[PDB]
């Protein structure tokens, strides 16, 4: 897992591309930008932005 | 739109047309009936390329079926994925001569090209943009060479500018199993070369070669080398028909291999080929797909390329892959053997990656070349006809029927010419 | 039919305990520092007034 | 010996050639501008003027 | 107001449009049906959007990009794919017949069936714009559509707009790598097209971001998406001070200005740093002598192009994120003091820096981390007259035996451009060799 | 990433190696169809030193296996841990030679050494990290002398500075097995000496000595036998594929243990090897398993370290241990029995501990020691030559199918030097 | 402001870096994953981590350390391990073939391979280090990449830097107990480098260890686990002065001007006191007194070289813990009227003395004791010459008849390096003879 990586064996976990998929349908997937579920983990302190 | 008409004209081109439309008919999902099956929106996005829609969602594959005996048109209605066909489209003559280019050509020749160029006419027109046509006949015989030398000519006469590809099965040394064979190439290969766009020419010993030291398979049989030849020739449209990260149709591989219009003659190849019973212990990759195409034992040709010079290659990968890899086996297989590629044309490489493999293959590739090594079979075949020629033997079987001795002597110094071309682009130096 | 999914995320049994008790232990520790507010803010009212 | 020792001998024994498992530090940790990145609080006001 | 127009031509474009349009939706938080999330916010002003997209009403945010092609594979793969509803159906066009990587045939057989409904969609999208920055056309030079009707559409839209400026992303081919035969020729003549109706000529290789995906994201089988990924970020970089607002702004109109001396020297290189995957992201620092010093490593172009062999000339520095005026003065300091980096004796101050308080936004299930600094280096150096002596010593090897001109020939073309385009580039050559001596 | 090339000569090759790869895949957790059913990461640590990863899971042998006729490898195929190799990796012919090291090196050896290099070239290929070559024979047959010899040169031409590592089974001192053994021992050993890095000689007499006054057994069987020189194979190799504190490759062994190019014929020992009525007397510790790891008793060659001198010895520990009792037993064995270490090289004991033991023991050693006791061997060997060369028995094939009587010569006259310059090394002083 | 680069070259150099960067990060309180729980520290204020760990601005914290071997093994086995995350990937520079015991191989051929990528990390350490103290470089003399590529970067680095401290902890072979055959080639190699790109060099050995750690320590089952955390304890307790607040402290520019008396004299025995088991500090007292006579002992060095064979040319002792001055003068009043311990003339004073009030803390599933006070005892003395005498009789003794002289031959090297390093030692023999006569 720590080696350079490959996008094409790294789709569908680890066990490489799916059945009559193509680039574009596979990496363009519309999904929304995430919003991070930091309920468990622990947020570092804020440096504040460039506004600030 | 682009779509393309295909033309099989005698046996062989009725066999190997047979194999390839069931295996685009196996990938586009149509059924032997003739309803769809399939599973994704890709296999009938691009479905117009090569069927028509019909009334009952049934599709027929735009194809037109010569012979001038009925006998193989009738195999080809029987053999599986033979009722796809429509029966308007099966143009026979009554009597018929096979072997014999002067009655393929000049003889019962004459009068069934009106029909076939009726049929032509109207799956060209029934067409939004026509790409252009595709004949998978094969010199030696009679109807093959002669009959389809009319077709290319009468069809170059009406549409002088769309693509139009010829496979061609020509002959070999070995398999031989015809003695007229010299005489049936000679007098096509420069009627090919006059009027094709794209000729893709297989060899009968060299496809034994494949399934004979490539994939074992202990029996070749017919069927196979059928298939390794329909696999080269569904390897070539795959980028009309599927998409892919990068593009090539006919029309730019023609661009970019072809560099004077003369040479034309594609030598084909296939990648991957592994015997049945190490196909699961192999790691298949796109550097060891450029390892099975760059080899001589894999060529669909008899040549050997090492023989020549390459002028340009065609390399149309298929599955999901990373471009660099491409770019890089591509240029490492250059960078080490330059001696064999010229140049005077840098990276003499056309890749092409569509992102839909074959079935069955993770991982595929097409290999097209442009050989300067090409010159072997034709200084062969030349050498064969001059031995038969020489002293006039079997010519009385050409003559009865109003051909001149000077349309051999001009068929063989054309053909000549086109192997002092070749021999002139493989020595000539960047000066 | 069931179709093949992947699975992506799914918890090793010991990552399930394991989620449930730091649940709790940090509920626990939160809950006793709220305690040791308390009796600090109970012990000021009584000084504060008294001074 | 007793011959049932051989309907034991496939029995699951702990396997050690491996030696124990070293305990793994959990991945809690992620920075302040990657964890509270695109996350806007939106209200809406009167702001009254004369 | 400060509104640009997308021009995505080419097999290239169209997918690097796709990346680049994936991009704006994301920071902009756009959903891919063109509608805001409403019960979500992104916030970020009122009109910081309208720079690419036009407001319907209703909330249809539809862009301002005209996707075009000979060709109905690479475009009806966007009709299909998960963007169907952003884009107006008359922006995305396809021709019928491939160009077949021939600039003849894409610029005088079939450009010419097709350049009058693109230009038509030009001037309705410029006549909805209020006040237009200019136009970004994305394409490449190696061949084809991207070659050749690009050319076409240059020309015409320099006719018909005139002072309006047309900046170019191109994907220049590399020295070595190329995947096609026919690449010296197209690229010539439309360069040779180029040079007299550009402003701006962005340069983008392949195998230099083939490098840049493996020695930075170790990534050691790159496919064209992080490479079209890592060019959204250039473009998304350069038009940020439109788009958003905080320190130091540069408008596209006189980034020329700033940019390019002479009215024929308009090809800038690129560069952006940091370039870090998701690993090697949060264990630095990531300051701005770090992220400067990223942009000069020569290993770090975005062209296959040593800058050592060569002198500057001029150097565009877009920050963006947590970036005081400080840091980039401190740096360029630092820069200016070393020797190796060599600048030209004529351009005693080189430097244009502009900087947007605004983060670089991280697409998700990408191969680039979220960072808190960035910077966009557009550097004019004349280093890269070795990349046009290869073009002109391979244009040499295929026009000596006159190899691949019976189709340039045969389908518009006059045998003669062909030597026009050779004594224009060698001309190229010779003002660079006057500008650097 | 380092990984070695497996290439299994001869039918005794091909059984060893059949036993080393099945041992080594028991110890990987490699089930007979190829795919992993272990029970650690570990194993897959460094899974690509002997394997290599087929597209479907499977794992192939990165192994050779040749033969002049297909006698044995059928036996390989149809017995078990027998499907996972490749079958495009046997390489055969169709006659086959058989205890003749002419015919095995210059007649049928000559024909089958393309297919055997094209196949050693493709798999160093595959390697990126390829640390060298491991080759198992045995001195006094065909293949295994003969055509095994001509591998060793060829791939020593092919590559210069990759770590060729031998395992030759060698005559022994009594019961013949073979009449032109030594004809083919002395023949093979002429190469030998100036073709390989490193070369373990092993005999059947002392192994069955083992396998009798150590392990009592009954019936040894040659299944035992193999796998007491296949753990030896694993054990030797054990850093290259787990972690441990002391780690050291094939070339860390033949730096520390070769100290002249000619002096490499080693004497290989593995001493965790207790009778099964006495597993309940014995204590697995370190000082018990260097005991019987230096015992002359546990040598698996019929020389006596006893009568001769150690140059230099390497012991390749597994398992979770202390490094200072390890330390103190290998200084305390010289310190002891300092008579058998010859006292111009000081401390000539190498240490290499790794973590993991084998599978169903605490800890483990293998030995490996370059003693000059090894050249009563030679001496055994070139006696036994001249008996046979002073009357010229079984030499009429040998110049039958060409060669002439200076290569034995030759041979004859290296064997000699050899033991000359290991006999003035036994006798040489400190200073 | 200061800062202390730890290179660690070698497997055995990595072995060391392990057990030093766990006490480190049990010493400053920083979890495996990168970030302190709490802010404040005891003992030290604030920033008493900058010495070995950097501030990312997110709160990761990243030591400054360059963990080099010339084998995927070991190194990996740290990427693998608990540390993965603490741990940058680019400061983990692995090769591919290791060198075998080769000085040759080390130096000459695959060394050449990665120098310029340790070198370019240690340039990018230092560019975030406002000011730099230390080059902490561990290795040892057993051969391979501990020796050969230890040799090139100790003298690329001494070339690119030397305003600089280069201090060495070297695993010196062991008089008798040694793990391979070559190691007196690889050493003699070898110590040239030690002597002319060295500031100092602090040499141990494994046996010596050993047994301290069967007396003191009563482990009978002693391991590599438990010699580097000794040698680690060590470290600490050298580099305890720079980041921990204390009394009179002494950072590495005052503590090796007050240790060597001359350039090429720059070799001290190391000790360190009270090297003891938990069952054994429930008795004994471990006073100041007790732990400097401790200090004071012929077995309990870590070189197996008996002391009164020769002359203490210094003394640098560093106190950590529950020390007092008054304690300390009455210590050294202690020894310096002791028979057994002999000065040289011209060291009048020869103790240089400095206090820390942190005391050593220890690691779970350790073996020391936590101990109210300890003391780390660096003398300077003449008596290492017993070391260099037995390397240089098994060099001779393997040299006569030029034994495994054909590997380092044909691997690049000229057959006089031999003899000339065996000429360089048997100088500084010469020297460390009649420096104290
Ligand atoms: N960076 C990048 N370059 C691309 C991409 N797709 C194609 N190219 C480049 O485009 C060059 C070939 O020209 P194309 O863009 O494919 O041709 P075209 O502009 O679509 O015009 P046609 O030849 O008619 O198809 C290749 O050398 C590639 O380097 C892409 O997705 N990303
Ligand atoms: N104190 C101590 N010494 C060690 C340790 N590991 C190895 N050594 C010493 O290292 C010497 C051998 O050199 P190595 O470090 O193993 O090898 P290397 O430096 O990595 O160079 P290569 O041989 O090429 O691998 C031995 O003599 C040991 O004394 C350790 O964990 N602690
Ligand atoms: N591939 C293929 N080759 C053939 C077939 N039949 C004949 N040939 C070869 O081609 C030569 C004759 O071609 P033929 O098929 O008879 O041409 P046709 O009569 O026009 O159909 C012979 O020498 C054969 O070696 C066939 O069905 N398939
Ligand atoms: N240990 C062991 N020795 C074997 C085995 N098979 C053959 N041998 C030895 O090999 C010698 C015969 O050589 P041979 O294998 O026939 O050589 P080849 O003809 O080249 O294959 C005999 O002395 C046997 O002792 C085996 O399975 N194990
Ligand atoms: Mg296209
Ligand atoms: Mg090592």
């Amino acid at each position: 897992k720590l080696q350079a990586k490959d996008p094409v064996s790294l789709e569908n976990a680890g066990h490489g591309p799916n059945f009559m998929s193509t680039e574009a349908k596979t990496r363009f997937s519309g999904r929304p930008s995430e919003r991070k579920d930091c309920s468990t983990l622990t947020v570092g302190p804020k440096e504040g932005s460039g506004y600030t | 739109m682009r779509e393309i008409v295909h033309m099989q004209a005698g046996q062989c081109g009725n066999q190997i047309g047979a194999k390839f439309w069931e295996v685009i008919s196996d990938e586009h999902g149509i059924d032997p009936t003739g309803t769809y099956h399939g599973d994704s929106d890709l296999q009938l996005e691009r479905i117009n390329v090569y069927y028509n829609e019909a009334t009952g969602g049934k599709y027929v594959p735009r194809a037109v079926l010569v012979d001038l005996e009925p006998g193989t048109m009738d195999s080809v209605r029987s053999g599986p994925f033979g009722q796809i066909f429509r029966p308007d489209n099966f143009v026979f003559g009554q009597s018929g001569a096979g072997n014999n280019w002067a009655k393929g050509h000049y003889t019962e020749g004459a009068e069934l090209v009106d029909s076939v160029l009726d049929v032509v006419r109207k799956e060209a027109e029934s067409c939004d943009c026509l790409q252009g046509f595709q004949l998978t006949h094969s010199l030696g015989g009679g109807t093959g060479s002669g009959m389809g030398t009319l077709l290319i000519s009468k069809i170059r006469e009406e549409y002088p500018d769309r693509i139009m590809n010829t496979f061609s099965v020509v002959p070999s040394p070995k398999v031989s199993d015809t003695v007229v064979e010299p005489y049936n190439a000679t007098l096509s290969v420069h009627q090919l070369v006059e009027n094709t766009d794209e000729t893709y020419c297989i060899d009968n010993e060299a496809l034994y070669d494949i399934c004979f030291r490539t994939l074992k398979l202990t029996t070749p049989t017919y069927g196979d080398l059928n298939h390794l030849v329909s696999a080269t020739m569904s390897g070539v449209t795959t980028c009309l028909r599927f998409p892919g990260q990068l593009n090539a149709d006919l029309r730019k591989l023609a661009v970019n291999m072809v560099p004077f219009p003369r040479l034309h003659f594609f030598m084909p190849g296939f990648a991957p080929l592994t015997s049945r019973g190490s196909q699961q212990y192999r790691a298949l990759t796109v550097p060891e797909l450029t390892q099975q195409m760059f080899d001589a034992k894999n060529m669909m040709a008899a040549c050997d390329p090492r023989h020549g010079r390459y002028l340009t290659v065609a390399a149309i990968f298929r599955g999901r892959m990373s471009m660099k890899e491409v770019d890089e086996q591509m240029l490492n297989v250059q960078n080490k053997n330059s001696s064999y590629f010229v140049e005077w044309i840098p990276n003499n490489v056309k890749t092409a990656v569509c992102d839909i493999p074959p079935r069955g293959l993770k991982m595929s590739a097409t290999f097209i070349g442009n050989s300067t090594a090409i010159q072997e079979l034709f200084k062969r075949i030349s050498e064969q006809f001059t031995a038969m020629f020489r002293r006039k033997a079997f010519l009385h079987w050409y003559t009865g029927e109003g051909m001149d001795e000077m349309e051999f002597t001009e068929a063989e110094s054309n053909m000549n010419d086109l192997v002092s071309e070749y021999q002139q682009y493989q020595d000539a130096t960047a000066e | 039919g069931g179709v093949a999914k992947i699975e992506t995320n799914s918890v090793t049994p010991e990552d399930w305990q394991s989620f449930s008790n730091e649940n709790i232990l940090k509920a626990e520790r939160d809950r006793k520092n709220s305690a040791d507010l308390r009796a600090v803010v109970d012990s000021l009212l009584k000084t504060t007034a008294d001074d | 010996l007793t011959l049932s020792e051989l309907d034991e001998l496939n029995n699951k024994r702990p396997t050690l050639t491996y030696g124990q498992a070293k305990q793994a530090p959990p991945e809690d940790f992620i920075p302040a501008h990657v964890a509270f990145d695109k996350k806007v609080l939106k209200f809406n006001g009167f702001y009254k003027q004369t | 107001m400060r509104e640009c127009i997308s021009i995505h031509v080419g097999q290239a474009g169209v997918q690097i449009g796709n990346a680049c349009w994936e991009l704006y939706c994301l920071e902009h938080g756009i959903q891919p049906d063109g509608q805001m999330p409403s019960d979500k916010t992104i916030g970020g002003g009122d009109d910081s959007f309208n720079t690419f997209f036009s407001e319907t009403g209703a909330g249809k945010h539809v862009p301002r990009a005209v996707f075009v092609d000979l060709e109905p594979t690479v475009v009806d793969e966007v009709r299909t794919g998960t963007y169907r509803q952003l884009f107006h159906p008359e922006q995305l066009i396809t021709g019928k017949e491939d160009a077949a990587n021939n600039y003849a045939r894409g610029h005088y057989t079939i450009g010419k069936e097709i350049v009058d409904l693109v230009l038509d969609r030009i001037r309705k999208l410029a006549d909805q714009c209020t006040g237009l920055q200019g136009f970004l056309i994305f394409h490449s030079f190696g061949g084809g559509t991207g070659s050749g009707f690009a050319s076409l559409l240059m020309e015409r839209l320099s006719v018909d707009y005139g002072k309006k400026s047309k900046l170019e992303f191109a994907i220049y081919p590399a020295p070595q790598i190329s995947t096609a035969v026919v690449e010296p020729y197209n690229t010539i003549l439309t360069t040779h097209t180029t040079l007299e109706h550009s402003d701006c000529a962005f340069m983008v290789d392949n195998e230099a971001i083939y490098d840049i995906c493996r020695r930075n994201l170790d990534i050691e089988r790159p496919t064209y998406t992080n490479l079209n990924r890592l060019i959204a970020q250039i473009v998304s970089s350069i038009t940020a001070s439109l788009r958003f607002d905080g320190a130091l702004n540069v408008d596209l109109t006189e980034f020329q200005t700033n940019l390019v001396p002479y009215p024929r020297i308009h090809f800038p290189l690129a560069t952006y740093a940091p370039v870090i995957s998701a690993e090697k992201a949060y264990h630095e620092q990531l300051s701005v002598a770090e992220i400067t010093n990223a942009c000069f490593e020569p290993a770090n172009q975005m062209v296959k192009c040593d800058p050592r062999h060569g002198k500057y000339m001029a150097c565009c520095m877009l920050y963006r994120g947590d970036v005081v005026p400080k840091d980039v003065n401190a740096a360029i300091a630092t820069i200016k003091t070393k020797r190796t980096i060599q600048f030209v004796d004529w351009c005693p101050t080189g430097f244009k820096v502009g900087i947007n308080y605004q983060p670089p936004t991280v697409v998700p299930g990408g191969d680039l981390a979220k960072v808190q600094r960035a910077v966009c280096m557009l550097s004019n150096t004349t280093a890269i007259a070795e990349a046009w002596a290869r073009l002109d010593h391979k244009f040499d090897l295929m026009y000596a035996k006159r190899a691949f001109v019976h189709w340039y020939v045969g389908e518009g073309m006059e045998e003669g451009e062909f030597s026009e385009a050779r004594e224009d580039l060698a001309a190229l050559e010779k003002d660079y060799e006057e500008v650097g001596v």
